[PDB]
């Protein structure tokens, strides 16, 4: 059984911590929604 | 139960203890999350039910209560935040500017963020606050880390 409990509001936050990189990627997405890297 | 807009954790209590199996946002008297998440089974808000209304396993979306309303798309362009909700943990936002997964079908926008499975679902906003799109189906990439498509579903 399943259930749900409030988080937070949806806001953008100013001075967020910036991180993460950018990447360009060919992928492929089958009938089963699973994305995977095509090379 | 708790209609009021946000972000909510998915729970479970069918595993050890009460485990995280994954987050969604609350828009518009509707619940939307990914279907991986769900499996497209019924939630309980308090003593309400939330059942399913619209599904697509390829999209890996799911609405509960109503239609599917978030509509924001990513400029291509600028920073995002990723609202990530991880489980046992307070949400945090988390900035950064989207690379492109590139399909036979189209470009779409992807985060190069690394949460555990459980924070599926956390909202991607842009500055507005507009959610562009859920975090939580993606791809492995040579070494190691984890990068999640910014997937977004349709307004009827
Ligand atoms: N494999 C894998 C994952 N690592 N981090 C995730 C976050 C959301 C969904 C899947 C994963």
């Amino acid at each position: 059984d399943m259930y749900i409990e409030r988080a937070g509001d949806i806001t953008w936050e100013k001075d967020a911590e910036v991180t993460g990189n950018s990447p360009r990627l060919d992928v492929a997405l089958d009938e089963s929604g699973d994305f995977s890297l095509v090379e | 139960g708790e209609t009021t807009d946000g972000v909510y954790r998915v729970m479970t209590r069918r595993l050890l203890g009460s485990t995280q199996v994954g987050v969604g946002v609350m828009q518009e008297g509707v619940f939307h999350t990914m279907w991986h998440v769900t499996k497209g089974a019924a939630l309980r808000s308090g003593e309400g039910r939330l059942d399913p209304y619209w599904g697509d396993v390829k999209q890996d979306l799911v609405s509960y209560c109503g239609p599917w309303k978030l509509d924001a798309a990513w400029d291509g362009l600028s920073e995002v935040q990723l609202l990530a909700v991880p489980p046992g943990e307070r949400a945090k936002n988390i900035q950064t500017l989207p690379g492109i997964f590139k399909t036979k079908d189209g470009d779409i926008g992807a985060v190069a963020l690394d949460y555990p499975a459980g924070t599926s679902g956390s909202p991607i906003l842009d500055k507005c606050g507009r959610v562009i799109g859920l975090y939580g189906n993606g791809v492995v990439i040579k070494n190691g880390s984890y990068v999640s498509a910014i997937t977004q579903g349709k307004r009827e």
